[PDB]
């Protein structure tokens, strides 16, 4: 199939917590042109959720990449509010700044911890 | 009478002057790592986004080149009086 002009790809991407402990991890936030405060507040822990929606021209290349998203954060009254959004809007592209952003300086909620060794349940006679 | 010479330029003035020297250095190392992770974060999202000169290696000339022979003006203007003088045998 070479119809790459019906093709799309919806991403919800999981919740992506973003600890900022340090005045050049704030500097590199409000580096990203993405990035928009619309809540201006002093916060040490961003939560990020964002639905990527790619495009494809081609295989390997995106038509439009479109990421939008609500950053919460919890205040010290525990109450979550959203204190800005992700509007990230490209053309050609090769991939999601936004999501590379998240997966290389953020942890996901809920990491997978995976044990040492496999615990083995049942056996082939029963399974 | 023996001679104390103070050349230190004033800075017996500055109280602290450890304490001061090691704030300005962590300042400005400080701007320097801001600058430095902004730059690199950038230069990621570019990549990412966009995906992923020729220099010409220079070669030996062994070009065995004889004496270069000027024109004959030219050695004319060296020595105008010898022509036709010397015996060349």
């Amino acid at each position: 199939y070479n119809d790459y002009c019906n093709t799309f790809q919806k991403v919800t991407e999981t919740p992506v917590q973003v600890a900022f402990k340090s005045a050049k991890d704030l500097a590199v936030l409000r580096s990203k042109e993405w990035f928009h405060l619309e809540k201006d507040v002093q916060f040490d822990v961003l939560t990020f959720r964002c639905e990527s929606t790619y495009k494809f021209k081609s295989a390997n290349v995106y038509s439009s990449i479109k990421t939008t998203g609500q950053v919460l954060l919890e205040l010290p009254t525990k109450e979550v509010i959203q204190v800005g959004s992700v509007d990230y809007e490209a053309g050609t592209s090769y991939g999601n700044p936004v999501t590379d952003y998240l997966s290389r300086n953020g942890k996901t909620i809920e990491e997978s911890v995976i044990f040492e060794n496999a615990i083995p349940l049942s056996s082939g006679e029963e399974l | 009478e023996p001679v104390m010479a103070d050349l230190n330029g004033g800075l017996q003035f500055i109280d602290n002057l450890k304490d001061f020297t090691s704030k300005l250095r962590t300042d400005l190392l400080e701007t320097a790592d801001i600058r430095r992770a902004v730059s690199i974060e950038s230069a990621i999202e570019q990549k990412v986004v966009n995906g992923d000169k020729v220099m010409v290696e220079p070669r030996a000339n062994m070009k065995f080149d004889f004496p270069t022979l000027k024109s004959y003006d030219e050695i004319k203007q060296i020595a105008p009086e010898l022509e036709g003088m010397l015996d060349l045998e």
